[PDB]
């Protein structure tokens, strides 16, 4: 018998059920399957987390048009000299992940149609975000720990991103009174989830004013460790009408006894209020508002990887 | 309601019209269009084989039935390509590939009958970006 | 012959 | 959450102002809150007892919409206390609890009812007050009337309860008690009716106090009218006693015993069938009695459940049907001058009943007629317009039942229809009464008797033509197409002048004809009244002629309008009267012709006569523009869908052929196709077959190009030659070329070469109908063909054989019944075939 | 293996033996399919990219010469020649797809990923060459013909169905989803479909008469909806049914009003009912005809109450019975035609509430409260006895008639002081028609008026059935009597009483002293009527007289002629009184001698003649009722004015300050049960409240009002 005239169709038959190293050990035999070890088919999905790498390999291993790749947690810690052409990443996230800035500059630099990110913990700069501002599709967006960031290139990016559904801003430990006034008025009006916590001695009621009258289609809201809240906040609030999740952690600007003002909003369902209220108080808290739920949910859901529905395989 | 298959080697066979439905090419034929038809290609009696095996399945059972040589192996991926008969072609090509899998990338090009072509600085290169 | 008369009773 | 606490609190402030308007008040809330319904409900119903008077109206309204904005427990906790305090010792509690409890119900569901009942029946039980009796009863009437399959298992306790309450003072309480029982023998059971009519059986049999057996002579009729069966059975013992009660000097007994008869008798068919004698006689005995006004009469109820028991037993009795023409029919005929207005109609109705029945008695209703027109003549003249009304539809339905009734008492009656018709006070309705009565005596009687009665007749009828009620003029449009078909016969031979009356029944028809805007039903009448006008006494009419068809014409386009037209032409036109149509038929038959692609039947149809009739009467005037414009559109009707209208078509063609030949040379394309084509349908039979051998028969003779003897039986046999799986299609070919043959004079090479020879199957027909009713007695081969024949394997070749020797037998007998005696008596091989050519000949033999 | 040129040449024919339908060997089509396979099989870098370029050439050759053919053809050509050639087409195209499903299955999914839009699949393919190649220049054609063939079926005419639904299966396949459909042939239909409905209408509205053209109309729409269900797609529906009836209906609506007025001028309920149908399909277009109903029914109203004139005044069953009747006959309008709508019930409520409460009658009177003293009137004659007994049936539909009529009268207490003088007068003098009519009347106005007025009838139905009972009791002890409680009953109260029954009144004393204590009788004499028995007449006489009456022909026994001076010490009776009764003596025809004076002198007729010895000479006085009205009217007055003064100070009391407005208004629906109050009464009660120290107007902010203590 002879394999050599076998059709090229079947090739990719024979890859699908095989594993990372099996592909990547087969490959060498000859040119002829070495052709086919890289085809878009294969690589539908990539998970690579905790694995260290270099900057080079993963360029290369991107530029196949992978479609989902999640690295989180990797070590990136090294400069990129290899230039390729524009990618096509549909899904990508690496929260967490120790890379390089220049490195992620360059990197992000050639993604365009992102649908989705996750940028949790990465350090960045101001032309990281002016890249970013090219992605008009990304329907999903993460700025929780990020540093590096000006007001003007936030500015620039709420302007140029307007059909982001949910968000995350918070945890920022360089944001200014200007970045957060820029961010707060030239926020989109389509946001479902906006988290703009950590945010104690920069928030002001002008500006939660200001974001409850552009954007009225807020579902999930988080305002934790603000302590500018009162009753405006609370009829600021109340004036939207999907009110379906809210955050005051830290909130020892507002009374014990003010909590009851939230249980007016038809379309509530949890509020964490962890930190304000004493304990003992809840019971009597779940006994005035036994429609909602209080301390119900410990961790936050916005822009969180776990990528984000999509089943990785490779 | 009685169908034929006629092989390359001339002998008929029998299909119930729910046996040769599994195969799409026979299904698409009957559903837009008393003689044997002949199909060039399929040879001896693995169109019994996949008769059997369609009729099986109108795991563990599939290793047995495929407990076979390389060229039998072979000839049933052809017929599968030639009815195009979903399950038979993944399960043969799940066979191959756990007849690949925890194998020595040295092996194959003896067993698979490759002779291997490439160059030693294509090689060393090849080795090189697999570092990953 | 005969009569019919009508009445009111009070206090 | 403090407002309603404040209003509750307030409620009780010690000052009526306070109370009044804080009900008001929370009435006005809720009319577009948990937990504390339970304060609202209670302080509503301690207001019930309230001392102030207004407070207590207020109490007593706002449960209405209360009951459907609130919870569920809370109707139930009204719904008690409310029943509860119906039993008290308070009077104005007890009034305002069921005014309430009314209220309730009223707006409102299978709990309540069931709650209710229990304590209801102790309520209506309780005779110490009389006046929440009426409302207890009436909300349990109410209760048995929706719902009242749910009640099951108080059945018994709800007759106890209403059984002793026939006696009570007030009369009231005996009515509703009545009303009550009925409802609840409607869904009772075996058991509660049984001992219900035990009760009344009993307490009638011995009975004293007669004021009581008034009331219960009224609840055994009530029953009956109610349950209507599941009462005869018991029938034979009630009978007796309701026909002994009817004696009595009682007014009011006297009238309900005569109601229980006429329940009976239309509820209980079976049972009542000994005893219809005795109320009917009963009921004629009684049908008499007649012997600032406080008089209070009460004498005419008896006569009007008389009459109406009269009425019910014609109407449902019909075997026996002399005995009341005998009897019955004499008193109420005597009673048709009785005083009070509303037993005339009952009397008048019960001989309605009798002349519906009748339809030997019909002698026996014409020797009454006399004394039922000398009755009615004095009732035309009341001022009562039911009255006459009523006398109108008596003699509208005794002329319908007997066609020749009022020959003789024409100049009696119609002086009644004359005042009758101009009248200030009449109505419309007795109007309309009156010229449908007129009409259908002018129908059914012969135009002679209303003769000298014309000059009373038309200016009544032409005035009640301008009457602005369109109902009005339709039936005035309907009586003057009679009376032109009156004024001047054609069908029989007359001498009445008429010539003073064409001009105003002309000028009273015109105007309405050229309206455009009044009603359809007018314009169609007018149509037809104008067009019967034209076609008996158009003669005499002078130049408004060509005007009155010109109209005729701008009436053939509209679509809803055109049918009548039709016809209206198609009587015209074929009238013994010829007058001139050929303005009109210079631009009409394309209309004709265009009709008959419309896809209706009717519409084709009435088209196809116009068309015969205008082609047979005004023939002298047609041009080939039109003719073959007509003949277009024949051929998508000459199919084997429908029979009726290729019948027509081909009648048509007859006519043509026998009137105008020169035109039959446009026929030789597609119409002989789709007449051959017909002819091979295995469905032709009847006179349609009659139609196409007339119309072979006159084309023949016509004799133009590509038509000859020798061409028809071209088309005629070609597809036998050719290589028809229907028998029925080779006896068709053969009637079409024998019957072409029988016009012929000559046909004999034609005949012999036929005779010479699947295809001899045709061979035979064709001489069997030839020889159907002409003699081949110079052949002297016939009887070799059938010989030959005669041997023959299959049946229907031996058939064809013998149907071929039996219709030669017939056409020449003495030359061929020797021969098949001779033949039946040497050959006893050959029997069957015999004795077939024997039917055949017995079954087509001539009268001689 | 296989190289492409080895196979194309029998390729070719045996495409070719697909199209050109004939029967189909049975092993040709796996002959042509290994062709395909072998072909198809020798970084993905697939080999089926030739085979597409040949297939699009010979599909575009293909087409090309077959549209040759069918170029210059006519309606029923175009037709057929599409029919025929769509379905060998579409039968072919597939079975060449199936062929080739190699192709589809890895080189089109392969392309189609990449981002070459160019590349479909093979049926697909055959599609879009059919929609590049014929659909575009036969388009016009096709559907021109097909539109025609459409006004051909309209005009009554029969074609073939199955030829307009072949075109529009292909049209809406050829979208390649409704794209082509759309924009080649619903504008064209939709185009077609106003002008031909427009001249239709118009033309059929110049001839017929409006009436018949709602039937045209209501059939066009309802052929319309059928042709779309038959051979046209379902989207079509909503678009097609408004257009229809904008052009039909909308343009149409300005003659449809006056057709609407004359149709209600002349009964004709059918019409009015497909009218109502129609009209309904148009948004907010009913408003029109419920304001035309209101106002014909309220013309209708007056006219036929202003026709009878002065006898409508005094003649309360003719003045009922119009407005029964002109509610009667639009309520069954309303009923059958409109099918209850709700608007056209509260027009016809109106406009009756308007002519009930207003109209010719009233204004004679000078007043609108003739209207509800009319109906009690009527009730009354109802409920006597009336030389007849009445049907229980007939007098239950009348009642409840007149409890409909009464909920559309503004001044309700009226009616119910007249009604409750009435039902006690016919108690006392025990005339009733019948029982049941009095139950059921008193659980009517149980139910729809308050509980106050519900108790006096009840107290007084309670006191005449212990009345009679007492009878009954006392009639064996030992003439009848009507013992009536003091507050319950509306008589208000000099006699001689004759020594004839001085007897039995000392008796009856005597048996209420014993029975009762402490309860004095007052006797009304001109309430009470009896019989007489006399000796110097012309023989037995027997006659039925009032006790003053009674007195008045008793006090001349012997004697003839007296002087009224001492006729009037005789008898005890006033001026007025005694000259009214002496005057209807006179009337009577049984007495001789209209002006009275003291010094005039009156005689005894001896030997009176009468036809009749029952003899009623109690007629009803003639000015007793004209002067009982102006009192009873003045009573009616005086109580509104106390129920007006107690609402006020009963509202005033709850909201401690209160502007105009609000005032007014919660004093009108606090009294919109009773009467309609004028503003002036409430101004002048308010003012009279004020003087009298319950109530202060706040010092500034005018027009306000302040309860004071």
């Amino acid at each position: 018998v002879s394999w050599d005239s076998l059709p090229d169709e079947l090739l990719l038959g024979i890859f699908s059920c095989l594993c990372l190293p099996e592909l990547l050990k087969v490959s060498g035999v000859c040119k002829r399957w070495y052709r086919l070890a890289s085809d878009e088919s294969l690589w539908q999905t990539l998970d690579l987390t905790g694995k260290n790498l270099h900057p080079d390999v993963t360029g290369r291993l991107l530029s196949q048009g992978v479609i989902a790749f999640r690295c989180p947690r990797s070590f990136m810690d090294q400069p990129l000299a290899e230039h390729f052409s524009p990618f096509r990443v549909q899904h990508m996230d690496l929260s967490n992940s120790v890379i390089e800035v220049s490195t992620l500059h360059g990197i992000l630099s050639q993604c365009s149609k992102l649908q989705n990110l996750s940028l949790e913990g990465l350090r960045l700069s101001d032309p990281i975000v002016n890249t970013l501002a090219k992605n008009s599709n990304l329907v999903r967006l993460n700025l929780s720990g990020c540093s590096g960031f000006s007001e003007f290139a936030l500015q620039t990016l709420l302007s140029s991103c307007s059909r982001l559904d949910e968000l995350n801003l918070s945890w920022c430990f360089d944001f200014t009174e200007k970045h957060v006034q820029v961010a707060v008025a030239h926020v989109s009006e389509t946001i479902t989830q906006l988290n703009l916590s950590g945010y104690r001695k920069n928030l002001q009621k002008s500006d939660l004013s200001t974001l409850v009258r552009r954007c009225p289609n807020l579902v999930h809201l988080d305002l934790s460790d603000s302590v500018m809240l009162k009753n405006d906040c609370f009829q600021e609030f109340f004036q939207l009408n999907y009110l379906q999740h809210l955050s005051l952690s830290r909130c020892y600007d507002i009374i014990p006894e003010t909590l009851l003002e939230l249980g007016e909003i038809p379309t509530l369902k949890t509020l964490q209020v962890f930190g304000i209220v004493p304990d003992g108080t809840l019971q009597l808290l779940k006994e005035a508002l036994p429609h909602l739920q209080i301390n119900c949910s410990h961790f936050t859901t916005i822009a969180r990887p776990t990528i984000w529905g999509i089943k990785c395989r490779l | 309601p009685s169908i034929k298959l006629q092989s390359s080697d001339g002998e008929i066979f029998e299909v119930d019209v729910e046996i040769a439905k599994q195969s799409v090419t026979i299904k698409t034929m009957l559903e837009d269009l008393d003689d044997p038809v002949p199909l060039p290609n399929v040879n001896a009696a693995i169109l019994k084989k996949v008769i059997q095996w369609c009729t099986h399945h109108k795991p563990v059972w599939d290793q047995e039935f495929l407990k076979v040589d390389q060229g039998t192996l072979f000839e049933l991926i052809l017929a599968a390509n030639y009815l195009d008969i979903k399950g038979l072609l993944d399960v043969t090509c799940k066979t191959v590939a756990n007849m690949i899998k925890g194998k020595t990338p040295e092996e194959i090009r003896k067993t698979f009958n490759i002779k291997n072509d490439f160059t030693e600085e294509e090689e060393a290169q090849v080795r090189k970006e697999n570092q990953w | 012959k005969k009569w019919n008369a009508v009445a009111l009773w009070a206090w | 959450s403090y407002h309603i606490s404040n209003l509750l609190e307030k409620m009780t402030s010690s000052d009526k102002d306070f109370r009044f308007m804080a009900t008001n008040d929370l009435m006005t809330e809720l009319q577009k809150d948990d937990d504390s319904e339970r304060k609202v409900v209670k302080m509503i119903l301690k207001l019930l007892e309230d001392k102030n008077g207004e407070v207590q109206n207020l109490a007593v309204k706002c449960l209405g919409p209360l009951v459907s904005k609130v919870k569920e427990y809370q109707v139930e906790t009204i719904v008690d206390t409310l029943c509860t305090n119906m039993l008290s010792d308070k009077e104005q509690l007890r009034d305002i609890s069921s005014i309430g409890l009314k209220t309730v119900i009223g707006e409102l569901a299978a709990n309540v009812c069931k709650k209710i009942t229990g304590r209801l029946t102790s309520a209506i039980a309780k005779q110490e007050d009389v006046s929440v009796q009426l409302e207890a009863l009436d909300i349990m009437a109410d209760m048995l009337s929706r719902q009242g399959g749910l009640l099951v298992n108080f059945h018994p306790s709800i007759l106890t309860c209403l059984l002793p309450q026939l006696t009570s003072p007030r009369l009231a309480v005996r009515k509703r008690t009545i009303i009550a029982l009925g409802h609840l023998v409607m869904s009772c059971g075996n058991i509660v009716f049984v001992d219900l009519i035990e009760h009344l059986l009993s307490e009638l049999s011995k009975n004293d106090s007669m004021s009581t057996t008034r009331t219960y002579i009224q609840c055994i009729a009530a029953i009956s009218r109610q349950a209507g069966h599941r009462i005869g059975e018991y029938l034979e013992k009630i009978i007796p006693l309701v026909v002994k009660f009817c004696n009595v000097d009682d007014d009011e007994l006297r009238e309900y015993c005569i109601q229980a008869f006429e329940s009976f008798v239309r509820r209980c068919p079976k049972e009542v069938y000994p005893h219809v004698s005795t109320i009917i006689n009963i009921c004629l005995k009684y049908l008499t009695y007649d012997p600032y006004s406080d008089d209070d009469d009460m004498s005419w109820k008896v006569r009007r459940a008389a009459a109406k028991c009269l009425d019910a037993v014609v109407s449902t009795r019909h075997e026996m049907l002399p005995e009341f023409y005998k009897t019955v029919s004499p008193a109420l005929i005597s009673r048709f001058k009785e005083r009070e207005e509303n037993v005339k109609a009952d009397v008048f109705h019960a001989y309605l009943s009798l002349l519906k029945q009748t339809r030997t008695p019909l002698t026996m209703l014409q020797s009454q007629v006399p004394n039922i027109v000398k009755a009615l003549h004095k009732q035309m003249k009341e001022k009562s317009v039911k009255t006459r009304q009523c006398c109108f539809n008596m003699l509208t339905e005794l002329v319908n039942v007997l066609p020749g009734a009022l020959t003789q008492h024409i100049p009696v009656l119609v002086p009644g229809i004359i005042f009758s018709l101009n009248d200030k006070s009449s109505s419309s309705n007795l109007k309309i009464d009156a010229l449908s009565c007129l009409y259908v005596i002018l129908c059914n009687h012969s135009p002679q008797v209303f003769h000298p009665h014309v000059q009373a007749l038309v200016p009544p009828v032409v005035a009640c033509v301008g009457d602005p009620f369109y109902k009005i003029t339709s039936e005035a449009l309907l009586v003057t197409q009679q009376l032109v078909k009156v004024i001047r016969p054609l069908d029989q031979p007359s001498s009445f002048d008429a010539t003073p009356y064409i001009k105003d029944l002309f000028t009273c028809t015109i105007k309405r004809l050229k309206a455009a805007d009044i009603d359809q039903e007018v314009k169609e009448r007018a149509i037809s009244c104008m067009g019967q006008i034209i076609c008996n006494l158009g003669d005499n009419l002078g130049s408004d002629l060509p005007n009155t068809l010109q109209i005729f014409l701008e009436r053939l386009k509209n679509e809803i309008t055109r049918l009548t037209t039709v016809k209206a032409l198609t009587l015209i036109a074929g009238s013994p009267l010829k007058i001139d149509l050929r303005p009109v038929l210079g631009e009409g038959v394309p209309i004709l012709a265009s009709f008959l692609r419309k896809n209706q039947r009717a519409l084709k149809l009435g088209t196809l006569s116009a068309l015969d009739i205008l082609i047979k009467n005004y023939s002298d005037s047609l041009t080939a523009a039109m003719i073959d414009a007509v003949l277009d559109e024949l051929p998508p009707l000459i199919s084997e869908s429908d029979m009726h209208v290729s019948q027509m078509a081909i009648s048509f063609l007859t006519t043509l052929a026998k009137v105008y030949p020169s035109s039959l040379s446009k026929i030789s394309g597609s119409i002989l196709n789709e007449l051959i084509g017909l002819v091979r349908s295995p469905l032709l039979q009847g006179g349609a077959l009659s139609a196409m051998l007339d119309f072979f028969q006159a084309l023949v003779v016509t004799g133009t190009n590509n038509l000859g003897y020798m061409d028809l039986l071209r088309m005629l046999t070609g597809p036998v030659y050719s290589q028809l799986t229907h028998k029925q299609s080779y006896y068709s070919i053969a009637k079409c070329v024998a019957a072409l043959t029988r016009a012929c004079p000559k046909e004999g090479p034609a005949v012999v070469g036929q005779f010479i020879q699947s295809i001899r199957l045709l061979a035979l027909l064709s001489l069997g109908e030839v020889g159907h009713h002409i003699d081949l007695s110079g052949q002297l081969e016939l009887k070799s063909v059938i010989l030959e024949a005669f041997s023959s394997p299959s049946e229907e070749v031996k058939s064809a054989a013998s149907y071929a020797l039996g219709s030669i037998s017939v056409g020449n007998l003495p030359e061929y019944l020797p021969f098949v005696l001779q033949e039946i008596t040497s050959q006893p091989k050959r029997q069957y075939l015999l004795l077939h050519s024997l039917k055949e000949i017995i079954s087509s033999a001539s009268v001689v | 293996q296989i190289g492409l040129d080895q196979i194309w040449d029998d390729l070719r024919a045996g495409i070719q033996q697909v199209y050109t339908r004939q029967s189909m060997a049975k092993s040709r089509y796996m002959e042509l399919y290994t062709h395909v396979y072998n072909y198809c099989t020798s970084g993905a870098q697939f080999v089926g990219l030739e085979l597409y370029k040949r297939l699009k050439e010979f599909l575009k050759n293909y087409l090309t010469n077959l549209l040759k053919d069918g170029e210059d053809l006519m309606d029923e050509s175009v037709l057929k020649f599409y029919t025929q050639q769509w379905e060998d087409y579409r039968f072919s195209s597939k079975v060449l797809n199936g062929i080739c499903a190699y192709l589809n299955r890895h080189w089109v999914r392969r392309e189609c990923d990449e981002g070459r839009k160019g590349i479909y699949e093979i049926y697909s393919l055959a599609l879009v060459t059919w929609r590049d190649c014929l659909f575009r220049p036969l388009n016009k054609q096709v559907t021109n013909a097909v539109l025609k063939l459409i006004e051909k079926e309209r005009n009554g005419e029969t074609i073939n169905t199955r030829l307009i639904s072949g075109v529009v299966q292909s049209y809406v396949e050829l979208g390649l989803t409704l794209t082509v459909y759309k924009e080649s042939f619903e504008s064209q239909f939709l185009a077609d479909t106003e002008r031909f409905y427009t001249r239709e209408s118009t033309e059929f509205l110049q001839q017929n008469p409006v009436t018949e053209y709602m039937k045209k109309a209501e059939a066009r729409l309802l052929e319309e909806q059928r042709r779309v269900q038959v051979y046209l797609h379902e989207s079509t529906q909503d678009e097609l049914a408004r257009k229809c009836e904008q052009v039909l209906i909308e343009k149409h609506l300005e003659i449809f009003h006056t057709e609407f007025q004359n149709l209600l001028d002349a009964d004709k309920n059918e019409d009015l009912g497909r009218m109502y149908n129609l009209v309904s399909r148009i948004q907010d277009g009913l408003g029109e005809l419920k304001k035309l109903l209101e106002t014909h029914i309220h013309n209708q109203g007056l006219a036929a109450i202003e026709k009878c004139g002065e006898a409508a005044l005094n003649d309360p069953k003719m003045y009922v019975q119009t407005v029964l009747d002109v509610h009667k006959k639009y309520n069954a309008l309303v009923m059958s035609a409109f099918n209850n709508d709700a608007g056209f019930v509260a027009a016809l409520d109106k406009a009756c509430g308007r002519f009930i409460n207003n109209n010719a009658v009233t204004k004679m009177a000078q007043s609108s409260s003739k209207s509800p003293e009319l109906l009690a009137r009527y009730c009354d004659s109802l409920l006597k006895k009336s030389s007849k007994n009445p049907e229980e049936a007939e007098l239950e539909d009348t009642l409840n008639q007149v409890m409909v009529v009464f909920k559309y009268i503004e001044d309700k207490d009226v009616f119910q002081k007249f009604y409750a003088k009435m039902l006690a007068k016919r108690l006392v003098h025990q005339n009733s028609a019948s029982d049941d009519a009095e139950a059921s009347m008193i659980s009517k106005l149980k139910q729809a008026c308050g509980f106050e007025y519900t108790s006096k009838l009840q107290r007084m139905f309670q006191d005449i059935g212990v009345s009679k009972d007492l009878n009954e009791q006392f009639k064996k002890h030992l003439f009848s009597i009507q013992v009536l409680s003091s507050g319950s009953w509306p008589f208000q109260q000099t006699f001689a009483l004759p020594s004839e029954l001085e007897r039995s009144y000392q008796r009856f004393t005597a048996f209420y002293a014993s029975r009762h204590s402490g309860r004095k009788l007052t006797w009304l004499y001109q309430l009470s009527k009896g019989e007489l028995v006399t000796n110097c007449f012309k023989n037995r006489y027997t006659l039925q007289a009032s006790t003053f009456q009674m007195a008045i022909l008793l006090q001349y026994n012997t004697e003839d002629a007296y002087t009224v001076q001492q006729l009037t010490d005789s008898t005890q009776i006033k001026m007025d009184i005694l000259a009214q009764v002496l005057q209807i003596l006179l009337k009577s025809k049984l007495l001789v001698l209209v002006e009275l004076k003291p010094d005039t002198l009156i005689k005894l007729y001896l030997g009176y003649k009468n036809k009749k010895l029952r003899v009623n000479i109690n007629v009803p006085m003639k000015t007793e009722q004209k002067q009982e009205q102006e009192t009873t009217h003045k009573n009616i007055e005086e109580d509104r004015k106390l129920l007006i003064q107690a609402a006020i100070v009963r509202i005033m009391k709850m909201r401690k300050v209160l502007k105009h407005q609000q005032l007014l208004g919660e004093v009108l629906t606090q009294l919109s049960s009773r009467f309609k109050p004028r503003v002036p009464v409430i101004k002048k009660c308010i003012d009279i409240l004020i003087e009298k120290e319950y109530l202060e107007r706040v010092d500034g902010e005018k027009d306000t009002y302040s309860y004071l203590a």
